[PDB]
RNA sequence: GAAAUUGUUGAAAGGGAAGGGCAUUUGAUCAGACAUGGUGUUUUGUAU
RNA sequence: GGAAUACUGCCAGCUGGGACUGAGGACUGCGACGUAAGUCAAGGAUGCUGGCAUAAUGGUUAUAUGCCGCCCGUCUUGAAA
RNA sequence: AGAACUGGCGAUGCGGGAUGAACCGAACGUAGAGUUAAGGUGCCGGAAUACACGCUCAUCAGACACCACAAAAGGUGUUAG
RNA sequence: GCCCUGAAAAUGGAUGGCGCUCAAGCGUGUUACCUAUACUCUACCGUCAGGGUUGAUAUGAUGCCCUGACGAGUAGGCAGGCGUGGAGGUCAGUGACGAAGCCUAGACCGUAAGGUCGGGUCGAACGGCCUCUAGUGCAGAUCUUGGUGGUAGUAGCAAAUA
RNA sequence: UUGGCGGAAAGGCCUUGGGUGCUUGCUGGCGAAUUGCAAUGUCAUUUUGCGUGGGGAUAAAUCAUUUGUAUACGACUUAGA
């Protein structure tokens, strides 16, 4: 022998885990963030797009529209940490929301096998798109130039100091 | 050292966050009523407050009740001290001295 | 296949080389504690080489174990490897250097049907 | 914040000037300084001649050629003053005087681009009146600076050709300054005032 | 000072442009053939 | 428009640092625009990113991204105090650093 | 068939030494983990 | 004559932003809210999600940079000498 | 050169006094976070070209203990008694 | 009080340097800020101290576990270990299908002394564990023996007629 | 494309004409998704090389030889179809 022994094998068999006490609670949001308020997306494709919120989440996620009639950014769910609340309000009384979930978004994940090699879009998303702006892009025209507002696209520019402006 | 008269507050701040009792050679912290009760209790003090009230109004049982508690380990006061130079009397600009009643706004900051 | 373990923290990796081990080759980078009366590493001068102490000990939960988690073992021969049977979560054979490489194969094989995991089966392997 | 930072050297102290610009180098912004003939140093002129004497006076006693040099024209002046105050024998120290240029008068390109002045470092604000004081043009061709006056007869030129440009500006801007104040007090122009603007 | 401009004649000797030689006798000689194409014109570029 | 910038500019000063001794694993970092401690009170906790380039593309871009954050304050002159992942290479003392608006309390 | 010392090849650095400590960038190089099992049998060598 | 404010001190008053840490591993204890099952921030972290699943993280090694670093052994009060 | 008491160096690193055995602070297992000591915050160099009241102009100003020196004697220089 | 005269020494030169003049000087007062291996809290290592645990199954009661504090060091003392030659026992250990040795900015374990593995070269013996034993560990001694450098293709190879 | 101005390091500035493109000065129609809740998410300039297909011009220096206005050797100065 190499090796002679070690005279106690240590047990194989794991362990159970204590009790956690860690109970869940709801997110607790902040009060800039109102339904019907405009956001600015800080990270992502629509970076820089100023867009409508309309419903929060369970899984502490905003349900977002761009409306997609005028800036193209679709029915989404965003991180409230990732969003900045404008003080431009809109209403979203009227609005038929209450569709759409968590479970909603499904990202039918993909097995392994099927590998991207060097390279589409569902039938009812795309009419629950038009339902919720049609109730928004009417409602949008009701104060001029927010349309135009909606579809710019808002960015920092030289001298503007986010610590002391107002958005 | 740098001595002077403590006040309520700073007591009760003390014994509540920097206590610890000296059980057996050992420094325990406190964290409940029924240890203090455990050592201290033959000379009728149950709780954490009742030792509060032997150390503010100097009972009869004042030495054992502060020698139970161990040294209190005081960290740097938050904002500082204050003065450029410490070793100096309190009287003289420095910190050293009978600071009579400006101990509570020092504890308080090392507390 | 390994027992769940807590993260495996050093805290230190670098080797502790002698000093002076760089300047002279007599002097080598096996560690030697400075002695001398006047040794700037001895009286731990600031830019100087640390010095090994028990302050570097490893953690008890995660020492000796290799970074796949097994404590290391060696074995000669097939009889040495039912040594652990039972104990394949937490051990780890290794073939030693001087099995042939005939019978490197015998202890392959029966390490694959009893699971236990060999750090260096690849050993005097013909391609 | 800006690429290139041009500042204008006339009417400031040799010392305050050189502190700010070796920080602004270090925290990586280029910086070029023009007019540096016309640079101040506070102190009677006397005074100051004696100093550059004092410094004049060391040398390397066995072979001058490696001693400490002693460069006479106004923007060496400044700039050993400033190679001073940074660690120039560094990787790090080097970069930020690759980082600097410094001339006398007011050449090429960086002739048609804003100057700017440092307020903590101008003579004006800093020193009390009644205070004496050195420029750095009399200063070095005192002690053997050659350039004087072909950078004066540079300078004059340079203003000239200056001046119109002013005035054609000036005109400009009061067209301009003209049309707008009755392009205002219409109905697009209230909405500004009322934004602020 | 910094001379900016420098003019020469048409016609330079042929023991002044020996100076601008290490290897006389080997060469094609070579010297103000193109600079004296500048010539021949009325003012292509002498006195501009 | 002609800017799509996100970020707010930074500066790479030092470490932190004594007179003799520095410290690579705190860095400071100078915001564009901020002169105090109390405007710096916005920034704390925002993630700031160092963006150079290399030579070798390794999983698709010749783009490297070191990631850190910032953590408080320091001095009188809205300097603030930053830790990333893997310490700043400290030939970016004086490179250009960006930080982000998010986390986002507004 | 070791070292000192030497040649060729390859890589790298070099503004009056070189070497070292802490930290990271860059280049080169490399170990580990990477499928638990499994509901299950859409199954073949019908029990794989 | 009636007040306010400053200064100092107290609250077992409320609340926002940031950073570092998550050790332990079935239950036991002290408690809080509850007429009660039970719940809890009460004797140490859990939940949801994404990307990658590879030199990407990481180790080693050479180099570059910021700061630091005097040549070992010995006699000596005192050694880079 | 030689004594008394105490504290140190020797035998001891660390932050400050640029540099130094003895000075100041503070004594040391490996790390993380916070607060400080002594010393400082124009640039080197981390940190107020902070705030407030005055004084000083030097054709050898001055700039901080140990510590790296200057006196008697004078001045319608200026300030206050 | 500040400033000035008094006030002279030898290489060029020192408020640390630059430089500073309602100071970046001097006297004084109020704050904010910087950071030591120090202070506070936490994790880990070790030591010391006080304790729990023979109950069956599974073997270290010198084991496991709980709690608290502590950690500078020459001369010097003690303790626990690493490594080497030889010896008794054991692994019915490894090996010509390749032992030992040597090389290897290849990998793994240990705070460390060190141990293991992979590749190359090589050719006949060697190792783990429990004990026994000592001619048992090197950087120095103007140490001993042998081998090898920079100097360095350098000094030099010029008396005696050719 | 017309015409000037700028030599301090000009290498840039102004201006005549026509042609083309865009125009958010104002009012309309279509697309945007799926990067799945963020990952710089890649847009800048510096050099080099081979192919392109389109213009332009056809040298010297060194060694060797020689001279002595030079010279320890290098170097220097001469000459040679």
């Amino acid at each position: 022998t190499a090796q002679q022994a070690p005279k106690w094998y240590p047990s194989e068999d794991v362990a159970a885990p204590k009790k956690t006490r860690k109970a869940v609670r709801p997110q607790k949001l902040r009060a800039s963030l109102v339904p019907g308020t405009v956001l600015i997306l800080l990270a992502g494709r629509f970076r820089g797009k100023r867009v409508v919120y309309l419903k929060h989440l369970e899984d502490n996620t905003l349900l977002v529209t761009g409306p997609f009639k005028v800036n193209g950014v679709p029915l989404r769910r965003v991180n409230a940490r990732y969003v900045i609340a404008t003080s431009t309000k809109v209403s979203v009384e009227g609005v038929n929301v209450e569709k759409f979930n968590v479970e909603y978004f499904a990202k039918e994940k993909l097995t392994k096998k099927e590998k991207k090699e060097a390279n589409e879009i569902k039938t009812e998303r795309v009419e629950d798109q038009k339902v919720v702006d049609k109730a928004l892009i009417a409602e949008i025209k009701k104060t001029p130039l927010l349309k135009q507002y909606l579809s710019a696209s808002f960015s920092l520019k030289n001298g503007d100091k986010p610590h002391m402006l107002k958005f | 050292v740098a001595y002077g008269y403590p006040s309520y507050s700073t007591i009760r701040q003390l014994v509540y966050k920097r206590g610890f009792g000296k059980i057996n050679k050992q420094r325990v912290p406190l964290s409940d009523n029924a240890i203090i009760e455990a050592n201290l209790g033959k000379y009728g003090i149950l709780s954490i407050d009742d030792l509060i009230h032997e150390i503010i109004t100097v009972g009869p049982h004042f030495k054992q009740a502060n020698n139970f508690l161990w040294p209190f380990k005081l960290s740097n006061p938050s904002g500082g001290w204050g003065v450029p130079r410490k070793f100096k009397h309190f009287i003289q600009g420095g910190s050293f001295g009978n600071r009579e009643e400006f101990i509570n706004k020092l504890v308080k900051s090392m507390n | 296949a390994s027992l769940p373990h807590p993260k495996i923290v050093k805290k230190h990796t670098k080797k502790f080389k002698r000093h002076h081990s760089d300047r002279y080759h007599r002097v080598a980078e096996n560690w030697r504690k400075q002695k001398g009366i006047d040794s700037v590493v001895r009286r731990r001068f600031r830019g100087n080489i640390s010095q090994p102490k028990i302050g570097y000990g490893s953690n008890k939960k995660t020492k000796f174990l290799s970074p796949s988690g097994h404590k290391t073992f060696l074995v000669a021969n097939v009889k040495d490897l039912e040594t652990l049977t039972m104990h394949t979560k937490t051990y780890a054979a290794e073939i030693a250097h001087n099995i042939s490489a005939k019978n490197r194969v015998v202890i392959l094989a029966r390490a694959k049907a009893l699971g236990i995991k060999v750090t260096n089966p690849k050993g005097r392997l013909a391609l | 914040v800006e690429p290139v930072v041009v500042i204008d050297g006339k009417g400031h102290l040799v010392g305050r000037l050189a502190s700010v610009v070796a920080k602004q180098l270090l925290n990586g912004q280029k910086i070029v300084v023009v007019r540096a003939e016309e640079l101040n140093i506070s102190g009677e002129f006397f005074r100051n001649k004696l100093k550059y004497h004092d410094f004049l006076r060391k040398a390397t006693a066995f072979n001058k050629t490696r001693g400490p040099f002693h460069f006479r024209a106004p923007s060496r002046i400044f700039y050993k003053a400033l190679r001073g105050m940074v660690s120039h024998k560094t990787a790090r120290g080097k970069a930020a005087l690759e980082r600097l240029k410094v001339f006398e008068g007011i050449p090429p390109p960086y002739d048609k681009k804003k100057r700017v002045v440092v307020p903590q470092a101008l003579r004006v604000l800093r020193l009390k009146p009644g205070r004496k004081y050195t420029t750095l043009g009399k200063l070095s061709t005192s002690v053997g600076w050659k350039y004087e006056d072909v950078v004066a007869k540079l300078e004059a030129k340079r203003k000239v050709s200056s001046a119109e440009y002013y005035a054609k500006k000036r005109a400009f801007t009061k067209k301009v300054a003209s049309a707008n104040a009755t392009a205002a007090e219409s109905d697009v122009a209230k909405q500004l005032a009322a934004l602020g603007y | 000072l910094r001379s900016l401009t420098t003019v020469w004649a048409e016609h330079l000797s042929d023991e002044v442009k020996r100076r601008f030689y290490k290897n006389w006798y080997k060469s094609k000689k070579k010297a103000f053939t193109k600079y004296s194409a500048k010539y021949a014109q009325d003012g292509a570029g002498i006195e501009r | 428009a002609e800017s799509h910038r996100l970020y707010v500019k930074g500066k790479h000063l030092s470490y932190q640092r004594s007179k003799r001794v520095n410290n690579p694993n705190v860095s400071l970092i100078k915001i564009e625009g901020v002169a105090t401690p109390q405007d710096a009170q916005f920034y704390l906790g925002k993630r700031i990113a160092y963006v150079y380039r290399a030579s070798k593309e390794v999983r698709g871009s010749k783009i490297r991204v070191m990631w850190g954050k910032v953590t408080r304050t320091h001095g009188n002159s809205g300097v603030v105090r930053a830790t990333f992942r893997n310490n700043l290479p400290a030939k970016t003392f004086g490179a250009s650093v960006r930080i982000f608006l998010y986390p986002s309390n507004i």
